[PDB]
RNA sequence: UCUGGUGACUAUAGCAAGGAGGUCACACCUGUUCCCAUGCCGAACACAGAAGUUAAGCUCCUUAGCGUCGAUGGUAGUCGAACUUACGUUCCGCUAGAGUAGAACGUUGCCAGG
RNA sequence: UGGGGCGGUCGCCUCCUAAAAGGUAACGGAGGCGCUCAAAGGUUCCCUCAGAAUGGUUGGAAAUCAUUCAUAGAGUGUAAA
RNA sequence: GAUUAUUGGAGGUAGAGCACUGUUUGGACGAGGGGCCGGUUACCGAAUUCAGACAAACUCCGAAUGCCAAUUAAUUUAACU
């Protein structure tokens, strides 16, 4: 329940964001009451493992530059077609 | 459904076609208008 | 069953008839209302949602218990004389969404012999 | 109030034997026998029924 | 066998086939469920043979729910004859699938039961498919 | 007879309900007395025949309905005055009404009579009527026809237990 | 056969002045059947709904409430 | 600166529910003599009053319950270009709708009393 | 006139085709007009849906009558917008 | 006159969506016929609801681009009678 995150700069385009998919990370926003929001990445893999090991609506004490951020998922985008997730939006609950 | 000529009496002249239905309307209809001869307005009738 | 307020009623019939109404600082509006024993009067210019002149059956320059109805005729007059000063000239009456009968007929005939051009 | 299409209704003296019950009106106005005054002093012609003497619930 | 009981127009254009699914991409009702992955139409009778295939392998057992309907109405000039002298008449009824839209839904019966009667299905349509099960995660 | 009902509104109605001040009290509003359908294909001279009846029932002459509609099933089309109803409010209510219960059960010949509940729990009775008690006053001595009645109380109610404490004030349940 | 090669000429609807140009004084501004657009201020409703200028000026369409429009026209000049 | 009258703002203003209030106002209220009126009725309108009530309407307060508004990020679609003929791909730009966080239980001009 | 013929059509109005200005073809897909009204016109005042249950003499279950939601699904002389 | 930049405006397409119209799949719920004596039992059609789908002649929504035009500014050379 202690992921990581990394933050995204300024203006992502279309190419990179596909870039970004193509390896193993995936888009992500962070919003809610104790911080402003912030668009970030995050691995899938460890994303999943965490959503294994905790529950679809459970808590990740999830790691934001310097700090760490309790927070529950909100949405997700998902791709049926071929079973990867594409987006997901954190909510903090504090 | 017929058309029809008004007529006045003193303009002596007939400048106002309207139209009405016979079996509502069989007897000869009579208005008021405005014939410019005389300046006011008058009774036309049909004919 | 319920009971119907009667205001409301009495908006929606003035809203239809304020379409062609309105003041334009020649010819102002001349706003009436009447609740249940009184009566007020506003002369208004609607391009600026601006009012220039007052008058009500409490104002204690008339006040009495003669009729309900020489009241309203007083307030015409009253209001008349107030407008004397300025823009007495051809005006629009706004009947709100009441008949012109009874207070409101008496009100404009007196608002008419007092001098005002309508 | 509109004058001269209604009938013609007045409180006639409808003092029945059983409890005297006055408050009748209509067009059944008999030759005045009685006028009572604590009723209409008008015609009897309401004079007597089984209105308040014997009812098929309240007997 | 399947189509509506009427429509307000007999003649229509004919569907478009680019893009992706609009909707109907997820399992709901069942189990597990067949998933298209090219673009065609199906014409109301490869979905009757098909639930006939897959409801004789589960032998009155589980439960199938069908996902599509065909709403379109196509035509069809009977022998060649010269071109444009108004349209045809209706010929059948067809639906449009795109990747992503689930077919066939299938619960009350095993994985690969499932499998099975739902591939004995895909094998009687003229579109690749995908046995899929409900999302998690 | 007014003061009956003056009375009623706590004899029985303050005592049950308490209720915090005397305004918010039931009390009748309107009394409708539709008559009926009566298809005059060919009877309206009849159907006028029971307008004059309903001219000495009440002590106002009855509004005359038109069908709304050119309804199949029945040979009629919108007019064609198929109906006649009165509204009745004050002094007109109420020296109907000390009539009615007066005359009513005595020549209805039923204990219950009425109902134990044909309310719709907002103050209204919808009562049909056989037209024998109405009439009092000058008899069946020249109508063939009989005829029916539909007559509804609408009141300030706003349930059917309140209902029950007015017609408690002579009423039948 | 068929029985379908029928339609009419088609009138020439819609905006005929823009918004912030100047017009005359009888000019038409939104030819339409009803009140797509409503008249506002200086503005005419004609019998064939047409809106025209009562005023020479510059023509401003603008909301009326939550889903209605109307036209104006301010002499400015 | 409380209420009322009258206007301007896309309901962020509404609907619903709960709780308090009144002769400075508001209202239900009493009645049909007169003006006037109900394709029947003083229900409504209109008229003459102020015996009574805050119950209702109306005002104030509370709730985001329904309705309304609604970002960010992402997606679809698409202008242009380049691959190309694939029920397409790639680069650049515009960036939707839906959904989510969330906002909001109105702002304000003039006038008379208070 | 997807050769011609047989068949069908020939003017006007309204939708879709029509590619978010306007315009835009086919023997492309749907329908209407060849009038009616002395009030169904003008003006001044007033008034406001069906449907739904609720419920009752009738009851077509629904015709009429009565309370409340209904958002034009009412209705608008005549097709559609 | 043309192109671009910045602004303003008309409009309902692509896409989405089901708030109207119509089409549709499961599921519940309870009312009317019904299997019976005016009724049980099952089954029908309808309504209300839950979740999911469809639309050239459906739209609570709604682009890109194109269109009209500006005190209009910068580059160009057309435009009109």
């Amino acid at each position: 329940a202690s992921l990581k995150s990394i933050i995204r700069q300024g203006k992502q385009t279309r190419s990179d964001l596909k870039q970004l998919r193509k390896s193993g990370k995936v888009p992500a926003v962070v919003y809610g009451y104790g911080t402003k929001n912030v668009s970030v990445k995050v691995d899938e893999v460890e994303f999943i493992k965490v959503i294994r090991e905790v529950g679809r609506n459970g808590v990740i004490e999830l790691g934001v530059g310097s700090k760490t951020i309790k927070v529950m998922v909100a949405d997700y985008q998902f791709d049926p077609l071929k079973n990867q997730i594409t987006h997901i939006d954190f909510l903090a609950i504090n | 459904r017929v058309n029809v000529t008004l007529a006045c009496t003193e303009c002596g002249d007939r400048n106002y076609i309207t139209t009405k239905n016979k079996r509502n309307n069989p007897e000869r209809i009579e208005m008021k208008k405005y014939c410019p001869r005389l300046n006011k307005y008058t009774l036309h009738r049909e004919t | 069953i319920s009971k119907i307020d009667k205001n409301k009623v009495r908006l929606k019939r003035h809203a239809r008839v304020r379409t062609n109404l309105s003041g334009t600082a020649e010819k102002p509006r001349l706003n009436v209302y009447r609740s249940n024993k009184h009566i007020y009067a506003q002369i208004i210019d609607d391009n600026k949602g601006v009012t220039l002149a007052q008058a009500s059956s409490k104002d204690s320059d008339i006040a009495t218990t003669a009729t309900k109805v020489e009241l309203a005729t007083k307030v015409g007059e009253a209001i008349a004389k107030k407008a004397a000063d300025k823009g007495i000239k051809e005006i629009v009456f706004d009947r709100g969404g009441y008949l012109y009968h009874g207070r409101v007929k008496a009100l404009a005939e007196a608002a008419r012999e007092s001098g005002l051009e309508f | 109030m509109k004058q001269g299409i209604h009938p013609e209704y007045h409180q006639v003296i409808f003092l029945d034997t059983t409890t005297n019950f006055k408050f009748l009106s209509g067009s059944t106005k008999t030759s005045s026998e009685m006028m009572e005054w604590e009723d209409g002093k008008e015609y009897p012609v309401i004079r007597l029924d089984i209105s308040s003497d014997s009812h098929p619930f309240y007997t | 066998m399947l189509l509506p009981k009427r429509v307000k127009y007999r003649r229509q254009h004919r569907p478009k086939t680019t893009g992706r699914s609009k909707g109907g991409n997820y399992v709901t009702f069942g189990e597990f469920g067949l998933q298209a992955t090219t673009t065609s139409w199906i014409t109301s009778r490869q979905i009757e043979s098909a639930r006939i295939a897959m409801t004789r392998y589960m032998k009155r057992g589980g439960k199938v729910w069908i996902k599509i309907f065909p709403h379109t109405p196509y035509t069809k000039k009977p022998l060649e004859v010269r071109m444009g002298a108004g349209k045809g008449a209706v010929e059948g009824w067809i639906a449009v699938v795109k990747p992503g839209r689930i077919l066939f839904e299938v619960a009350g019966v095993s994985e690969e039961v499932a499998r099975e009667a739902l591939r004995l299905a895909s094998h009687k349509l003229p579109v690749k498919t995908k046995f899929v099960k409900r999302e998690e995660l | 007879l007014k003061e009956k009902f003056n009375t009623e509104v706590t004899e029985n109605l303050m005592k049950k309900f308490n209720y915090s001040s005397v305004m918010e009290v039931p009390k009748i509003d309107k009394i409708v007395v539709n008559m009926g359908v009566g298809d005059a294909v060919q009877n309206s001279k009849v159907l006028d025949n029971a307008v004059e009846e309903l001219e000495l029932i009440t002590g106002q002459k009855p509004l005359v309905t038109k069908a709304k509609k050119s309804i199949a099933t029945f040979r009629l089309r919108e007019g064609m005055p198929i109906g006649a109803k009165v509204t009745l409010r004050g002094e007109r209510m109420y020296e109907f009404l000390d009539k009615l219960i007066s005359v009513s059960l005595p020549r209805v010949r039923d204990f219950q009579g009425v109902s134990k509940k044909a309310f719709d729990g907002r103050g209204n009775y919808t009562l049909g009527v056989k037209e024998q008690l109405i009439f009092p006053e000058i008899d069946y001595d020249k109508v063939s026809k009989v005829r029916g009645m539909d007559i509804v109380i609408v009141t300030t109610a706003n349930t059917d237990e309140e209902a029950r404490e007015l017609l408690a004030n002579f009423g039948m349940p | 056969s068929t029985k379908n090669g029928r339609d009419s000429e088609s009138k020439r609807l819609g905006a005929k002045r823009a918004d912030g140009q100047f017009v005359t004084g009888g000019s038409i501004l939104y030819r339409q059947r009803g009140t797509k657009i409503y008249p506002g201020e200086n503005v005419g409703r004609g019998g064939d709904d047409t809106l025209f200028a009562k005023i020479d000026g510059v023509v401003k369409f603008e909301r009326k409430g939550r889903d209605k429009k109307q036209v104006s026209v301010y002499a400015v000049a």
